[PDB]
């Protein structure tokens, strides 16, 4: 809780260096290095963050742990740990958690 | 640096569509059951697709073991969790067995159609029975039911014999993200009809911060000007005004001196964009010209028994004919071809993409309200706007077929406010797709005065404001009000990071003397460097004076204007508004417009009785045209109702281009929010 | 062979932009500075501006959005140590 | 400069889906008759 | 122009689906279980239960299709396949068609098999066929180009138009001009075959397309010279040492 | 695509014709004997090139009416190639075939 | 290199070595010997991986 960067797991002064030891940039606050200077396999062209959220497993008393096995979804328009023809019949669901509403 | 706490509300909606079971048809119920009366008795819906071995009075046995007692003991269904809704056959032809098995939702659960239907896991296999308490302990209520067939009971049969059984549980249905087309009953007891009410998902709507953090700052306002100073000075070094956008003004700075479709992460830098198709409907029709055809899943409906037949010489006559013993006796063939079904499929998609990009998104005045359901009053909540009715009628197929067009309906209604903005998209999938998001940003300062300053030695004082109000600070892909939804927002940590330079001592040193002497002080200026002035406009007017006294006029370089609809434009000076609701994007800050198009003329004078540039300079003797609608004689240009004169003043103005023979400008000296690239003729 | 009579309509979207008229004698640019500005009849003058606008109506009220570029310059000097001045200006239109 | 004969052997596989009856359903059998013994 | 032909990504079979989600159900009646006196369990008709109830045994009935292979036989069949030269074709059955092999309804009337092309020709192969090498591929609905001049003057039949046409001879494309007095007189032409272009190459004196001009008019413009500089300018660009040289791009026989 | 086999040392082939009628009249009065439909049987070298199957009812090979059950589906694409400018062709770093000019 | 088994295949090879990638060289009679891999797996790519 200190020295995260750019709404990721990286420090700052890593990505600091980085982008000094790519293109001198840095003391002048960041911005985005022109075009002609970063090729393909440079550093920041190939620079990807990403997140997202998943239901925890305490405050949510009634959470269950569910095994794959057991899951259904669109249940009677599928077929059953396989390709293979249809199967099943209509029901509710029971799986993913809902994050909205 | 920030951290803290965020919550968007109940109204945000990432994803397009739904996801639970999605691939049901749009009107089909699933397994449930109801009362009539004379005399209340039950009538049940439902399939059993689960075969099985055998019934008694103790249930449906499923397996048996060698080693156990009862010769080998049956095993039965823990009804907790059995025949599963995910199992069934084995093939498409799959000989029927004797005995089938199945669930079904009793009476006292509402009804809800299959296509969205949810309801959350009670014990670790799935069960979803509605857990009780009974006797100091958690127990489940399945009950089992039995059946067998009709003319069963018609005849002597009387050995009648359990042939069908159901598991009948209770579930907490949810259905977190869809609407009910169509609903026949006004109440809710479930009648026989109820078993047609289909569903549809709600409209998506994302939820995010804005372009480079716009607004989280307070600026041009006396509300609370920052400062910067020396540390016992006690007098101030930054003023500001009111009527200075320092805003647009990083906007469009930005801009120029680089490139923009490429985003960056850490600045949310993601210019807002609106996909050209969405704009403009290239009509080019569907594309098809074969039929397609699904098929029976043997590829053979029908079928006739029939029965081998051997020729038997027929000698000084008609040939005789016996029956083949080799073959059995019962055989099936068809005849003709196999019955099977037509579709076309591109003219379904473009009907699907048409419908879901455009119809919705009609200014309000065309809908109305909807049979049976209850709804909002406030026309600004989200509940009121994904409940409102559209005909597709409107816009389909058949709607300006073969032409480069937009709906005259639309062109007056903000584009940027969307859902394919793929801006906005990087930007809310960016802090996650939940609910209740823990955040952590970092700002960049934007005020022009002091955003190059190189300081010297000492200390100062550098203080600040930030906002707290959810309706600005935020972004919503519908502009709904958030104040009465209620996302909530709460900082915990800030914290500020500076970066040195490693310069060796005595040269800097020397720097430091050679530039505290006076004649090197420092110089600036705002690339936008401007005024700001706005004038009301009643609705179902035509033209506006506007007035201002003699006084000086050094150095001045000229005008620029355009056009905005109040709601949504945040009034400013002050630092919070109540009457602001709407929520889309502020054009007056972001750099977005389109109201342009809306102007028939401009004319400037110089104390009421001299023209400008006057002498005869255009065409027109004393008034600037832009658009001159039909009767015009000679006077318009690339097939569009614009004005040659109007046209040739645009692109000198902008490249200075157009006394040696107009062409195509450029790259680098024309960039985004340039004038040539945004010009489409229709 | 079956079509019937019609007629034709014409428009255009310019999104994305401002209208802008330059202070410039030939409308060219020229120059951060420009010829009628630092003409100003001399600048032992004055004068009084009027400008009138002609939309199309709509159904709602709107805002007419007009600014005027204008200098904008700010000089900064921090003679001793730890003490900073500074002085800002604008014309015209400003204080 | 080479010249030369190469040969990739069977496993190579260039298309996705395949070209035979691809239009036919995934379980559709072909006209056929089969040996049972008799009850 | 090639086709980079990969069959398609189609591994998961599709079903439609009957409007009632289930297919067929055969009435039913309820039950009981009177208790087994010992020996076989009695079974009773029951009361709650109505005398008729709906339930269905096994998976619903459900037709099926396949989905990316028919898309991408329609687009080979209406992008490639109908372009062929009409030496692989032959006239249609029971219908009156055309004799002149230059009009609209003799390419429109024939008839081409899906046989030739399908989605199974030169299975993942970057390569183009062997017939289509020496038929123009400009001319062709697929043109983007040709599509937004199309659409530039509208989707109509009778369109009143009004453009502007750049001058492009070399000579005189950048020449100045001195003051002076001359005469630019030029002559425009009518005729529907070159001024209209067509995707498909049909002739159009034949299906009657024309045009006919109303009123026309020249424009131009000057650079508001102070007169002084001008007069300059003009004495000095007389010297015939100063004279204009110009040369046409392409330049050859 | 009939089966070609030899005798009388020629190539000839080995179509048989074979008659039905409804069994739907298995009952009823004679006369009424006539044959509606035709069949033509062969044998063909039946080979599939690029299918595996994805579903089997039983662990035997003989034809029965399960066998009618069986789904098949295609098998995964698999390129082959020369790798990026023919790394790979040419020794190089290696002590043990060092090229000499 | 099309979509067959078996295909004949006539290729050229590039020089990479940096020390003679550039120089300039002089008239002369000069010795100029090299090798070749013949392994299937190393020369050749796959999709999958097998
Ligand atoms: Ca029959």
């Amino acid at each position: 809780e200190g020295y995260n960067v750019a709404q990721c797991n990286m420090t700052k002064d890593w990505f600091l260096v980085q982008m000094l030891a790519n293109y001198n940039i840095g003391y002048q606050g960041f911005y985005i290095p022109e075009s002609y200077k970063d090729r393909m396999y440079s550093f920041f062209r190939n620079f990807q963050p990403m997140s997202r959220q998943v239901v925890d497993d305490t405050k949510y008393k009634d959470y269950q742990q569910v095994g794959i096995i057991h899951q259904h979804n669109n249940s009677g328009f599928v077929g059953y740990l396989a390709p293979t023809m249809r199967e099943g019949q209509a029901y509710p669901a029971n799986v993913p958690y809902p994050l909205i509403g | 640096d920030i951290r803290g706490v965020l919550d968007r509300g109940p109204t945000f909606k990432p994803y397009s569509g739904t996801a639970y079971n999605a691939l049901a048809p749009k009107g089909a119920p699933n397994s449930c059951e109801w009362d009539e009366d004379d005399g209340k008795k039950t009538h049940v819906y439902a399939q059993a697709p689960f075969a099985g071995e055998a019934i008694n009075k103790n249930g449906l046995q499923i397996g048996t073991n060698g080693a156990a007692t009862e010769g080998n003991k049956e095993i039965y269904a823990d009804k907790t969790y059995q025949p599963e809704p995910q199992i069934g056959e084995s093939q498409w032809n799959e000989a029927e067995s004797s005995v089938a098995g199945g669930r079904v939702l009793k009476k006292t659960t509402p009804m809800k159609p299959c296509y969205g239907s949810y309801a959350r896991p009670t014990n670790s296999n799935g069960g979803q029975g509605v857990m009780v308490e009974q006797n100091g302990k958690l127990e489940s209520q399945v009950e089992m039911q039995f059946f067998s067939t009709s003319v069963n009971a018609m005849n002597e049969a009387n050995a009648i014999q359990p042939k069908l059984l159901l598991y009948s549980e209770d579930v907490n249905m949810e259905t977190p993200d869809t609407h009910l087309s169509y609903k026949p009953g006004k109440s809710d007891d479930n009648s026989k009809a109820m078993l047609g009410q289909q569903s549809m998902p709600n409209r998506p709507n994302y939820i995010a911060f804005r372009d480079n953090f716009i607004g989280l700052m307070y600026y041009n306002s006396t509300g609370n000007m920052g400062v910067l100073a020396g540390q016992a000075s006690q007098l101030n070094a930054v003023v500001d005004l009111q009527d200075r956008n320092t805003e647009l003004s990083y906007q469009l700075l930005l801009d120029s001196i680089g490139d923009r479709t490429r985003y960056f992460s850490m600045w949310n830098q993601a210019v807002d964009s609106y996909d050209p198709d969405v704009r403009i409907i290239e009509n080019h029709g569907t594309e098809d010209e074969l039929p397609n055809y699904c098929f029976p899943l043997g590829g053979i409906g029908v079928t006739d028994t029939y029965q081998a037949i051997k020729a038997t010489n027929g000698n000084g006559g008609a040939t005789t004919w016996a029956q083949d013993n080799t073959f059995a006796e019962r055989n099936e063939i068809g005849v003709g071809n196999n019955f099977a079904m037509e579709i076309n499929l591109n003219a379904n998609l473009w009907r699907n993409f048409l419908y879901s990009n455009i119809a919705l998104y009609l200014p309000d005045k065309l809908k109305y309200n909807p049979t049976n359901v209850e709804i909002s009053d406030n026309p600004n909540t989200y509940d009121y706007m994904n409940k409102r009715v559209v005909a597709p009628g409107l816009v389909d197929c058949y709607i300006n077929l073969g032409a480069r067009w937009s709906l005259d309906y639309m062109d007056n209604v903000n584009p940027f406010n969307h859902h394919r903005n793929a801006g906005l998209r990087y930007r809310s999938m960016l802090l996650g797709n939940g609910r209740y998001v823990p955040f952590h940003i970092q700002v960049p300062q934007k005020f022009f005065a002091i955003k190059n300053l190189l300081l010297l030695p000492g200390s100062y004082t550098y203080e600040w404001n930030f906002r707290k109000d959810v309706n600005m600070v935020l972004q919503s892909s519908l502009g709904n009000d958030l104040r009465v939804d209620g996302a909530s927002i709460k900082f915990d940590s800030i914290c500020l990071y500076a970066t040195f330079f490693p310069m060796a001592h005595n040269t800097a040193s020397t720097l430091e003397a050679m530039l505290r002497n006076d004649t090197n002080d420092q110089s600036f200026n705002d690339y936008l460097s401007a005024a700001n002035m706005l004038y009301p406009i009643p609705a179902n007017a035509t033209n506006v004076p506007i007035s201002i006294p003699s006084r000086n006029w050094a150095a001045f370089r000229g005008w620029a204007f355009t056009r905005l609809k109040t709601k949504e434009t945040p009034s400013l000076g002050s630092g919070y508004d109540p009457y602001y609701t709407y929520s889309g994007s502020i054009p007056y800050l972001d750099g977005t417009f389109y109201l342009n198009h809306t102007f028939k003329k401009v004319a400037i004078t110089f104390d009421s009785s001299v023209s400008w540039p006057g002498n005869d300079r255009l065409l027109t003797p004393n008034e600037f045209e832009i658009k001159r609608s039909v009767d015009g004689e000679g006077y318009n240009v690339a097939q569009c109702n614009m004005t040659k004169d109007w046209f040739l003043v645009q692109m000198l103005a902008n490249y200075n281009i157009g006394y040696q023979g107009f062409y195509i400008p450029e790259s680098y000296k024309d960039r985004m929010y340039s004038f040539f690239r945004n010009f489409q003729p229709m | 062979k079956t079509a019937v009579d019609s007629i034709t309509q014409k428009k255009f979207l310019c999104d994305r932009t401002l209208w802008r008229i330059p202070f410039s004698s030939n409308f060219m640019s020229m120059g951060a500075l420009t010829d009628l500005g630092q003409n100003l009849l001399y600048a032992n003058s004055a004068h009084a501006l009027d400008m009138t606008f002609e939309v199309d109506p709509m159904d709602e009220p709107t805002l007419l959005y007009v600014l005027f570029e204008v200098f904008d310059v700010v000089r900064v000097h921090q003679p001793h140590r730890g003490v900073i001045e500074t002085v800002y200006l604008r014309t015209p239109f400003s204080a | 400069d080479i010249r030369g004969v190469l040969d990739r052997g069977p496993t190579f596989k260039p298309y996705s889906g395949t070209a035979y009856n691809a239009l036919a359903p995934k379980g559709a059998p072909n006209s056929c008759e089969w040996d049972e013994d008799d009850t």
